[PDB]
Order: structure tokens, then C-alpha cells, then sequence
């Protein structure tokens, strides 16, 4: 505006920020502070090899599980303090064509999903894929829309069995007497299931003792009628079992939603308040 | 081509208008506004105009953009 | 209804001057009284 | 016994949510995500005999046609392209395929009969295309219909195909009257061009420069689209608001994604595609998050096509009565993993600013009958196109019921008071200052509607607030304070805040307005400071 | 008879697939979407313009 | 459950708190403009009511974001409770909300 | 002093339209506050200080600007 | 990796939005349409001076 | 040129991978939803390394299909 007092630009006693006035040689590009982190100089630009950490100029030949997949070998440049804020290279620029999406029919009309923050983040619609092609829809599982690509990265420490119709746990008292860690894992999983979030979890949770002393197992059957068995192996904790069960339950919920059956979304309830009390206790203990 | 052929004729605006000696703010702050009755009420100020924090913070173009 | 809701702004007199406090300005000219000019 | 009261008392059943004691089914969950299916399409006699042989020219119609033929800048000139008696268009008014009106609405717009046939015999003054630059030469002509079987010699003027017979301007059947009626619009268009053509030329030049900068095609359509976009980058101060003396506010209903309604406003065929000022309502932006001391108002200014009136739409992000949580960590923990989110309630008003006209509104009787039919509250002097655009936008959005004026807001407030007096139904959880419930309750909605009534300029707003204040709840008192601020009653606001007992409500009430010292408002009685009393009452008068 | 007018005030020609700013451009896959809003008169106008151009061709 | 509505008397409030503590009431809630639960007079009247875990005391104020009536309805519905009211004085018949509604409708 | 500060704030608010800046919120002089409003200037004092410095009397008694007044001896 | 669904979907959506909403995503144009050479560039072009 | 709301307000600096979508409605920050719901207002490690993500359904159920000495999947190869 005009009523306010802007900063002097042409004439002023204040320091005019031009460090390059007496520190750069030859042509200086108007890009401010392009050669500043180098030490405010534009010499020794003929060096091809510089001090490099992992993921920098000369480490392209070497293999590093991260950069080998998350950085192109030709995209490597100069060292840390020698970063390329501005590069000038003579030659004929080449606009290589952009990648073309694959496994998509020709002339197919996709379906568009308008993502917006108004939809809660936990909803599977956010993790769904925006552009949906008819050829991406599995029609033999009953799905109408293609399956979500991303999945929530939460670490499920409790169990939420609303979307699963039944859970059966087979356990062996003789194997308990033997004293295997799988026994404890399954027992803790059963305890956490019966203390799960769904109202009256005992309604859906059932325990059957080993009528024939067979290896313990878990079977979760969903509303869709499908079933899933978490492979129980040594060195598997109840935490890992619950994580697997909840991840597969989320996948099954996504599949059912794609099929087109209404699925009761979760909401804060008595179990949520029972978690709130312990969360507040943890917060107070940490504060103390 | 540049070294050989002449450049295009200079645009009239370029050589008729001056080079502004100041650089007005990206987000100028104007507390004055005549829309809300009783301007003392803050909760009716338009949101489209910048805040003072925005006026001070916006020293560079928007994130994706590079040219002023 | 219509009269209750509608609001018609007052008539702004053509070439009306406004003071610093936005008050309506009435014709008033000031000249140095101590000066003894020819008119 | 009203639909609003019935909805408030026995709300519809939404996504059920069971619990260990009950099941909550009336929660107002947000609309599931939108989708675009290419398979679904975008769309969703006597007149014949008259055209063939029965058409006959009466004396008055013959005289009018002869006068028009004799004719006794393009913006001011009024053409008359008379057709031949065999070439007259005979038939009923056919709504465009993109017309979401109900059967009753269509009958009302056709005046009790959709079968009625109107004979169109000549064109008239032209208006610019919607997408074209607003200050462009008239392209689409107007129509002059005449009912072949009518007791009085009435002539209807149709500005465009998007306005039904209910909005066609009737004329006294005189050539001079028709010429004056058309000259009103011609002069209005000429004034609009003379006023806002330089600004649009500047905008066009800037749009061309920006297209040159960001490499993009520079076609005429591309330039027009970029001008419509740059409408976003319009300064409030340099906006054609307060242009015409006449003003009137209307309520477009509470919403949750105001951009969804603003899209309808933009796409309304009766409005230009290049508004003077537009602001995208991103409720999640750090400067647009609604709060009790909310950010303010998002303003979008549009201009009508035919009558150069202004629709100044205002999304009031500030209007709120729900206090912020006192335990934000706990609130976030509660609402982190939830897949159900309650729908918001953000109000959208619209000021109609139109020039002082004696014929563009149709003489008053047209809008009087329109109001008597649609239960609206349009002023008799409103231009027909503005009212038609508002009605079309509301019907398209699906909020005709929420389209209310001052009297409608009064009735809604009465229904809210009745609901408040009646017992309140339970909700997901009661909500406390530590963990408030993001579900608008009866008291909060009452306060918000008091604020809406104040926003809709009402001479009795101060009296209504004064009568409500003695018996009301804290949310209602907050709403009354905000309404007093909106009206401009500083004394009333000071009285309300002084009467308010200490609490976060009073704290936020003080934080609302720009004040010298909080004590000037808090201290109902002057409290001695340094053995000196301060009388701040004169400030708020 | 009509007074001369400047090219700026003269109407601007539009292509068969032109749509205003809020609507998206035309593509083979998304003909006139993606747009959640429905019953858009301008899309129908563009379709009619395309039909007229095709008939003229 | 106990609810205290517009007590405003520190001594009476303290004595009520003492009686509630003695009777081991499940929970006491001060609803409407009740005398400050933490006041010198209230503490003088109530020797150890504020420091007793058996009788949890809550202070619900509509002027701080608490829907006290909503909380009461939620408690009643959850616990299948029955409400009983007691007024120190009688209750007359007089109202103006009807007049306000009539004016709004007119 | 509180009354002086309140009056100064009220004057500044009345001038808010063309006002460019506000007065100090910490009263430097607890017996004299001056609000300049363009060509107009308002001085709010206490009775004692007002009687001490009689600016009103000086500005009412001072003669107008006579051009011939400069035709005198230097001082 | 030969087909990563997440990358493919996100990139396809990005390209579709850039193609169908050029005004909204104008600032992203420079990613694929770099300014031509020989035209004045704000951060690169340095022009000669004069002697007087 | 002139003053603009683009100059006024600054967007979130979020990488493409982290960004859930480029839609105008999702342009804002994630915490904006919580801020709106509550009606209130409110750094990479030195060596930030991530193992490449895989589609949820494919990663949770990876068929035990192999070739001569390389795992073969509809989306990925590997060595074993």
C-alpha cells in the first residue's frame, strides 16, 4: 500500500545484502545467494568428485538399500556443503517423455473419487485410489470399486472386532503343561479379545479346548463369511497377533465396502472412555 | 541465433514505464475495512485480507512458485 | 416483510465534502482576517 | 407443528452406532465422499393448430408490430427483429434439460398450467453470453411473447430461456412502454460497461501475462477461464460492493462444505462466469478455521447477466457458540481414530444490491405474486433476474426450505425456542469443557439463529435480544452478544457482557470486540483503581 | 448503422469444448468430469456446441 | 445421585456436602450458579467434604462449555435412574416465552 | 490520570477513520496528555496544571499574524 | 518393483488434475514445461551494460 | 504485477509421497480437520531411511511363487 512504510531498497544506510560484491569472480547470476554455502565464492567448479556421504555424488556405484530404490543413479550430484543450488550446462535440452500408467485399457472411462478433509482420515475412502479404472475392479470377489492401495500404519495394541462376526481360539492344556510360548501368546490374545472394544466382546469371542490336543490355532470369520487364520509361530507375541488380526480385519472391511455392504463405522464409546482414563493416567505419570 | 540476428523491437511499455524503486509487500496489511458495521468487532473482518503475521512471514513467493 | 428487510442507503449529495471525522461538510471558506487586500 | 420443529425434535435416522446401553442413530454424519461416474449422464395441439391456421392478428397487436417495424452504440440501441406470422414460435415454455424443479415448482412457474402456449413473434435487446467477458456486446437476444387468447393486451418480455413465465416481465401492451422497459436494461448495461470495463481490461491483461508466465495455451477460452480464476485474486477494498443504494440480505441455509454451494452459485446460468471477487472457503486452512472469535467472513461477489445487480455471498466462518476444548490432547485422543465425524453448521447469506429501477423489477406486482407463490421475502423492487437466479441456485443445491428471509428467520427462531423449552434428546456423549461434543445442540443452534437474524438486518433485533437475555442459556447469551456486535449496538453488547457471570464465555465475549481494557467491559460497576473510578460506559454508546 | 466497437468489447469466439473456470477441460477419458456437481447447464451447452460443429463439418 | 441447583449460600452448601459425605452419596453435582465449591465459608462449613474420595463432587457450569442438562439426561438414561426434585420454596405460574413466541409468529 | 487516559483513547477512537497511530498505553505524564488530530490538537490536563500553564489565555491573547509585525527591531 | 500401485495411482491422479485444472495447478506447470532458452529469465539472464 | 491471495497465503511444504492427494480440498494440512472439529487453533532424522512400501492387499498376502532362483510376483521380483 501507500500509507504503510515499506523497506528502503534503493537508498539506505542499512546493510544492503549483496555478499557477492567482493567475493565472486566473473559472471554472477541474479539468483541471490546461489554460491553462499560454498563459502561465498565461485571457484573450484571443475571438480567432479567431492566428499560424499551415503546417497551423494560418488556413492551411486555403491549399493545402499535405501537409495538404491529411492534415488536414481544418474540423479546423484555433489557433496553436502557443495550442493548444487544452481547449475548451468551447455547443450541441447532433452525433454524425455513422462512415464505412462500401465495395465490400463485404452479408451476406458475411469471413476473419480473426490478426496477432501471433510471425510475423516480413518475412513477407507481416504486410502482408496482417486482415479478408478473398471479393469482395476475385482469382479469375482463381488467388489464394485477397486481395492484401496494404501493402508493405515497404526500399531494396533488392542483388538477391534466389530467387523468380524466370530472368533474361535483352540488351545491345549497339555501343551500349556509342556510350557510353550505359543500357549501364552494364544492365551493373551484370547484375553485381549474378550477385553476388546466391541460391545459385549464375549458374544463374538469363543474358546474351545483341544479336544484332541492339537496345535493351538485362531480363526476369525467376518460378516462376509470369509475366514482368516493368523499363522502362529514361535517368537510371536500377543501384540504381533493382534496387529496381524487387525490389519487383516481392515483389509476385509475394505473388501466388504468394495462389495457394497454397509459397514458400521466405529465411534467413541464406553471402551473409548476406559482407554481415556488410562491415557490420562499415563500423561500424569509422564508429567510427574 | 542471438549473436547473428537482431532482437525483437522493444515493447512500448518496457521503455515507457519506470522500474519501481520499491518492492511492495507480498501480503500488505490493511486493518482498515468498511464492510463490518462497528469495525471494533474483530469476528467480522474479511478472511481474504492478510493478517499481520502473514504480512511479516510472506517474504517469499508461494511454496510451489519460484518467480516473484 | 419487504420493507422490514430492505435497507436503502441515504442520498449522497453530489460533490459533497467530508472532514477528517467523516462529518458532513457545509460551505465554509476561511481567509486571513488580518490581511487587508483589495477585496 | 412445522417441518423445522419436527426435524429438531425427532431427527431422521442416520448411520446407527451401537453401544453397551443404547444406540445413537440421529447423529448428523458428514456426507460420504463424492464420486463421478461417467456412466451416469449429466442431464439426470392447440399451439400446433394456432401456428397452422388459427393464428389471427388483432388490431392492437398489428399496431404494435407496425410501430416496431417503423422503429418509432449497440449497448443503447434497442433492435426489434420482427418475424413472419407463419414463422412465429407457438408452443408452451419448455424448461431446459438442466432444470431440477419439481412438478409443483414447474406448475407455479408456469402459473398453474404448463400446457399454456405463448406466441413468440420477434426478438429484442441482446445480452452477453455468460462465459464471455461481462462488459461485452449483447449476443443472446430477448424474446417478446404474447398470449393469443388473453382478455387484456399483455406482452411478456423474456430476457433469456432460463427464466419461466412467472418471471417474464409483463407490459401494458404499448410500444412506448416496451421501448422504455428495454431502455431501462440497455441504460443499465451501458452504465455497467462505462464503469467496470477498465477494470476488466486490466484483469484480462494480467490474465494474459500470467498465462505467458506459466506456460499455458493462450486461446480466448483459456483467457476467459483464467480471468474467472483470477477473480479469486481480487482485493476486498477494490471491490464493487456498496455500489447501488438498495440492499437486502437473504439466508441460504447452514452447510458443511460451502464450496459445494459456491460451485452452484458460479454455475448458475443467470450469473457471469467472471465474478468481481471470489474466495474459496477452505475450512481447514489456518486462517479459516471456525471459532467463537472466528476469523470472519468469506466474501464472493457475482454480477447478474441481464439486470446488472450484485449478489454478495457471505460465508460466516466466525458464527459459532461452541467453546474450544480445555483439554485438546484428550479431545484429539477421542476423535483421532473415529470414522464418524459430525456435520458442521456454517451459515451462508447473500446481499442483493440492485439499482433504483421502476421497470426492471416488473412494477412490483410481479415480485409480489412471486413472493405469494414461493413464500419468499423478496423486495418488490428487486430485479427479476436476481430473484430468479437465487431461486434457481437454491433449488439446484436442494435448500429451498432453508432459503429464508427475515420472517423465515423469525419463525425458525420461534421453533428453536419451542425446542429449547421441550426436553432435549440425548447425544453421543454430553460433552464437557475438557472434552466438548462437536454436535450442535438446541441452545447453540438458537444462539446461531439469533446471530443470523441479527445479520439479516431487522429493526427489532435489539428488542428481541433484550427480551431473550433475561431467560436464556450461556450459548444463547453468547449468540446474543455476537448479534449485538453485528447490529452495532455497543451499549447492548456492554450490558450483555457485564451481566454475563465470570467464565470462559465472558472471556471470549471480551476477546470478540476491539476494546481498550478488558475491565471496561467486565466491570458492571466501576471498580476503584489507584483510588480512582473509571467510567468507560460512554465509550460503548 | 451500428456504431463501431473495439475488439476488446467485441465478443470472443469459443471452441466446441470450452467450459468456464469451475468446470474442467475436455479429455477422452473424463469427457466433462471430474465434477461431483450434476445437472450443469454449461456442460449441456458445450455438448450442443459440439453437435452443431459436427453438423456443420 | 445428588444435584444442587442455585444454592448460593456457602454455609448451606458446606452442610449439604457434609451430609452427602456422611450418607456416602454416589456423586454430587453443583449445577446452576452454586456457591463456589472452593471458598473459605464453604470449607469452614464442610470440614473434609472436598478431600473425600467416596463422595465425588462435580461443578457443571453452562458458562464454561458444559451441557449440564445433557449430562443429567445422559446419566439418567445410562443408569435407568428416576428423577426427584425438591424446592425450598413453592413455585408459581408465570412465563414470557409464550409471549415471545407469539410476537415472533406475528 | 485515568480519566485523562480514557478521554485520550476516546478522542483517538473518534479519529480512528483518518488516525494513523495510537497513543502510548503507559501514561508518561500523569497530569497532561495531548492527542494530535491533524491540524487539531487536544490537551487534557488536571485543574492544577491547567491553572499553572494558561495556554488558553496565551493563545486567546496573542495577536494575529500581522505582516508588518516583522518590521521591528531584532531581539 | 515393476508396478507399485501407490505410486501409479498417485502419479495418475496428479497428471489428471494438472491436465484438467490448469488454472488451479498453474504453479505446477514449470515441473514439465520449463521456460525456453533465449528468453529473459529472472534468475539467469545477465545483460551487458554501457559506457558513458 | 499486483497483490494477490496466492501471495497472501502459503501452502504446506509436504512431499509427494506423504501427500495423500493433490485435490484442492486436500490441499490443506491434516491437522486442519482436527482444528475445525475442536473449533480451536494450535523434522526428518539425520539419516531418514524408509523401506519401500507395497500395496496393502498384496503385501499382507504375498504368494509363495518362485522361479529358477528369483521370487516372481505380479508386481515385484526379488532374489532368494
Amino acid at each position: 500500500t501507500v500509507g504503510l512504510l515499506p523497506a528502503q531498497l534503493a537508498l539506505s544506510r542499512k546493510p544492503r545484502l549483496r555478499p557477492h560484491v567482493g567475493n565472486l569472480k566473473g559472471l554472477v547470476y541474479p539468483l541471490p545467494y546461489y554460491a553462499m554455502w560454498r563459502g561465498n565464492h565461485n571457484k573450484y567448479t571443475y571438480n567432479k568428485s567431492t566428499v560424499c556421504l551415503w546417497g551423494e555424488g560418488d556413492t551411486r556405484s555403491m549399493y545402499h538399500q535405501h537409495y538404491a530404490h529411492a534415488k536414481c543413479p544418474t540423479d546423484y550430484g555433489r557433496g553436502g556443503r557443495e550442493f548444487e543450488y544452481l547449475t548451468v550446462k551447455r547443450g541441447k535440452m532433452l525433454q524425455k517423455p513422462l512415464p505412462r500408467v500401465q495395465y490400463v485399457a485404452e479408451g476406458s472411462k475411469p471413476v473419480w473419487l473426490f478426496k477432501s478433509w471433510h471425510t475423516p482420515l480413518s475412513s477407507p475412502s481416504m486410502w482408496e485410489r482417486e482415479v478408478q479404472y473398471a479393469e482395476h475392479t475385482p469382479e469375482h470377489i463381488g467388489a464394485k470399486r477397486p481395492l484401496a492401495v494404501v493402508a493405515p500404519r497404526t500399531m494396533h495394541r488392542y483388538l477391534f472386532l466389530m467387523h468380524m462376526e466370530k472368533v474361535t481360539i483352540t488351545v491345549s492344556p497339555l501343551l500349556f503343561g509342556y510350557g510353550h510360548t505359543i500357549q501364552k501368546a494364544v492365551l493373551d490374545f484370547y484375553r485381549r479379545a474378550i477385553s476388546a472394544r466391541s460391545p459385549f466382546p464375549k458374544d463374538k469371542v469363543f474358546l474351545f479346548y483341544a479336544i484332541d490336543h492339537i496345535t493351538p490355532r485362531i480363526e476369525v470369520t467376518w460378516l462376509d463369511g470369509t475366514s482368516y487364520v493368523p499363522p502362529v509361530l514361535e517368537g510371536a507375541s500377543s501384540q504381533d497377533l493382534i496387529q496381524m488380526v487387525m490389519e487383516e480385519a481392515w483389509l476385509a472391511a475394505d473388501r466388504m465396502a468394495a462389495e457394497g455392504r454397509v459397514l458400521n463405522p466405529l465411534a467413541i464409546d464406553d471402551y473409548k472412555w476406559d482407554q481415556l482414563v488410562v491415557f490420562k493416567k499415563v500423561r500424569d505419570k509422564e508429567a510427574s | 541465433a542471438k549473436r547473428e540476428t537482431l532482437p525483437p523491437v522493444t515493447r512500448e511499455n518496457i521503455w515507457k514505464e519506470p522500474q519501481q524503486t520499491f518492492f511492495l509487500p507480498f501480503a500488505p496489511y490493511v486493518r482498515v475495512v468498511d464492510y463490518p458495521k462497528d469495525p471494533d468487532a474483530k469476528f467480522l473482518k474479511p478472511v481474504n485480507i492478510p493478517r499481520w503475521k502473514d504480512y511479516m512471514q510472506r517474504t517469499k513467493p508461494v511454496i510451489p512458485r519460484t518467480w516473484y | 416483510a419487504a420493507a422490514a428487510a430492505a435497507a436503502a442507503a441515504a442520498a449522497a449529495a453530489a460533490a459533497a465534502a467530508a472532514a477528517a471525522a467523516a462529518a458532513a461538510a457545509a460551505a465554509a471558506a476561511a481567509a486571513a482576517a488580518a490581511a487587508a487586500a483589495a477585496a | 407443528c412445522s417441518p423445522f420443529l419436527s426435524s429438531l425434535l425427532s431427527p431422521v435416522e442416520t448411520v446407527p452406532l451401537h453401544d453397551v446401553t443404547r444406540t445413537y442413530s440421529t447423529m448428523d454424519v458428514v456426507d460420504p465422499p463424492a464420486r463421478y461416474n461417467p456412466m451416469v449422464p449429466n442431464v439426470e395441439l392447440w399451439g400446433v393448430f394456432e401456428g397452422s391456421e388459427d393464428n389471427k392478428p388483432p388490431a392492437w397487436f398489428y399496431r404494435l408490430c407496425k410501430l416496431f417495424y417503423r422503429t418509432n452504440d449497440p449497448y443503447v440501441w434497442i433492435p426489434f427483429n420482427l418475424l413472419d406470422e407463419a414463422d412465429y414460435h407457438v408452443g408452451p415454455y419448455r424448461f431446459p434439460s438442466t432444470a431440477t424443479y419439481t412438478h409443483e415448482q414447474r406448475t407455479l412457474l408456469c402459473l398453474g398450467d404448463t400446457r399454456r402456449e405463448y406466441v413468440h413473434f420477434c426478438d429484442s435487446y441482446a445480452f452477453p453470453g455468460r462465459a464471455q467477458i461481462p462488459t461485452s456486446v449483447g449476443t443472446c437476444p430477448s424474446k417478446l411473447y404474447v398470449n393469443p387468447k388473453q382478455q387484456q393486451p399483455v406482452v411478456y418480455i423474456q430476457l433469456s430461456n432460463d427464466i419461466p413465465p412467472a418471471m417474464w416481465l409483463p407490459v401494458k401492451g404499448t410500444a412506448a412502454s416496451v421501448r422504455r422497459v428495454l431502455a431501462e436494461f440497455a441504460s443499465m448495461a451501458a452504465l455497467h460497461r462505462d464503469w467496470h470495463h477498465d477494470e476488466f481490461m486490466e484483469r484480462h491483461a494480467t490474465a494474459v501475462r500470467m498465462l505467458e508466465l506459466q506456460r499455458l495455451p493462450a486461446g480466448e477460452g483459456d483467457i476467459l477461464r483464467y480471468m474467472a480464476y483470477d477473480a479469486r485474486n481480487a482485493q476486498f477494498a477494490f471491490a464493487p460492493i456498496r455500489e447501488f443504494p438498495n440492499q437486502q440480505e437473504f439466508f441460504l441455509g447452514e452447510h458443511d462444505d460451502p464450496e459445494k454451494l459456491m460451485e452452484h452459485v458460479d454455475l448458475c446460468p443467470l450469473l457471469f462466469a467472471i465474478p468481481h471477487m471470489r474466495t474459496v472457503v477452505d475450512l481447514h486452512a489456518e486462517h479459516m478455521i471456525p471459532t467463537i472469535a472466528g476469523p470472519g467472513v468469506a466474501t464472493s461477489l457475482y454480477r447478474c447477466i441481464y439486470s446488472k445487480a450484485l449478489l454478495f455471498v457471505q460465508v460466516h466462518l466466525s458464527s459459532e457458540v461452541k467453546l474450544p476444548p480445555q483439554d485438546p490432547e484428550a479431545f484429539k485422543f477421542m476423535w483421532k481414530d473415529s470414522q464418524v465425524l459430525p456435520k458442521m453448521r456454517i451459515p451462508v447469506f447473500v446481499r442483493v444490491v440492485w439499482p433504483t429501477n421502476e421497470r426492471m423489477s416488473g412494477g412490483g406486482g410481479l415480485l409480489r405474486r412471486f413472493n405469494r407463490l414461493f413464500g419468499t421475502e423478496f423486495a418488490s423492487d428487486i430485479p427479476v433476474d436476481a430473484a430468479m437466479a437465487l431461486l434457481y441456485v437454491m433449488q439446484w443445491s436442494g435448500h429451498i426450505k432453508d432459503f429464508l428471509g427475515v420472517r423465515g428467520m423469525r419463525q425458525r427462531l420461534a421453533d428453536l425456542l419451542l425446542a429449547s423449552q421441550q426436553p432435549e434428546p440425548t447425544k453421543l456423549y454430553p460433552g464437557t469443557r475438557e472434552i466438548p461434543n462437536p454436535e450442535y445442540t438446541v441452545a447453540e443452534r438458537l444462539g446461531m439463529h439469533v446471530q443470523y437474524l441479527a445479520q439479516l438486518h431487522d429493526p427489532d433485533i435489539s428488542l428481541t435480544i433484550q427480551r431473550l437475555l433475561p431467560v436464556a442459556s450461556a450459548p444463547v447469551r453468547m449468540g446474543c452478544a455476537k448479534a449485538a456486535l453485528i447490529a452495532g449496538d455497543r451499549e447492548l453488547f456492554r450490558h450483555i457482557v457485564s451481566s454475563e457471570p465470570p467464565g470462559r464465555m465472558q472471556t471470549y465475549m471480551t476477546k470478540l470486540v476491539r476494546k481498550r481494557k478488558t475491565r471496561d467491559l467486565v466491570d458492571a460497576e466501576p471498580r476503584l483503581l489507584e483510588d480512582q473510578y473509571e467510567f468507560a460506559a460512554p465509550l460503548w454508546t | 448503422r451500428y456504431r463501431p466497437i473495439p475488439e476488446s468489447m467485441q465478443p470472443k469466439h469459443l471452441e466446441d469444448n470450452f467450459t468456464p473456470f469451475p468446470l474442467p477441460k475436455f479429455d477422452e477419458s473424463l469427457e466433462y468430469g471430474p465434477v461431483r456437481l450434476r445437472n450443469i447447464p454449461d456442460i449441456e451447452a458445450a455438448k450442443e456446441r459440439r453437435r452443431g460443429s459436427r453438423l456443420a463439418a | 445421585v445428588l444435584v444442587l441447583d442455585n444454592v448460593d449460600d456457602p454455609g448451606l452448601l458446606g452442610t449439604v456436602l457434609r451430609t452427602a459425605a456422611g450418607f456416602h452419596y454416589d456423586a454430587v453435582i453443583a449445577t446452576n450458579h452454586c456457591a463456589d465449591l472452593y471458598d473459605h465459608r464453604v470449607i469452614r462449613a464442610a470440614r473434609g467434604a472436598h478431600f473425600q474420595k467416596a463422595v465425588p463432587i462435580y461443578t457443571l457450569k453452562e458458562e464454561d462449555g458444559d451441557n449440564v442438562y445433557g449430562m443429567l439426561n445422559h446419566i439418567l438414561q445410562r443408569n435407568d435412574l428416576s428423577p426427584v426434585c425438591f424446592a425450598a420454596r413453592d413455585d408459581n405460574d408465570a412465563t414470557d416465552e409464550l409471549d415471545d413466541l407469539v410476537r415472533q409468529l406475528r | 490520570p485515568r480519566h485523562i487516559h480514557l478521554a485520550a483513547w476516546a478522542v483517538q477512537e473518534a479519529d480512528a477513520l483518518k488516525r494513523v497511530c495510537k497513543i502510548r498505553r503507559k501514561q508518561v505524564d500523569h497530569t497532561w496528555e495531548v492527542v494530535p488530530v491533524g491540524r487539531i490538537i487536544v490537551n487534557l490536563m488536571q485543574e492544577s496544571l491547567r491553572e499553572e500553564l494558561s495556554l488558553e489565555r496565551k493563545w486567546a491573547v496573542t495577536k494575529c499574524m500581522d505582516p508588518l509585525s516583522v518590521a521591528n527591531a531584532p531581539v | 518393483t515393476t508396478y507399485d500401485a501407490i505410486r501409479e495411482d498417485k502419479y495418475d491422479a496428479f497428471i489428471r488434475l494438472r491436465e484438467k485444472f490448469p488454472e488451479l495447478y498453474q504453479d505446477t506447470r514449470a515441473w514439465d514445461n520449463p521456460p525456453p532458452f533465449g528468453e529473459f529469465n529472472m534468475f539467469y539472464s545477465v545483460r551487458f551494460g554501457m559506457v558513458g | 504485477l499486483s497483490v494477490r491471495t496466492e501471495d497472501f497465503f502459503s501452502k504446506e511444504a509436504i512431499s509427494h509421497a506423504r501427500r495423500v492427494s493433490w485435490a484442492p480440498h486436500t490441499t490443506e494440512k491434516k491437522q486442519g480437520a482436527f482444528a475445525k472439529l475442536a473449533r480451536s487453533n494450535f523434522s526428518f532424522a539425520q539419516e531418514p531411511y524408509f523401506e519401500e512400501e507395497i500395496e496393502a492387499h498384496r503385501k499382507h498376502h504375498r504368494p509363495d511363487v518362485y522361479i529358477y532362483k528369483y521370487n516372481v510376483s505380479p508386481t515385484h521380483f526379488s532374489l532368494r
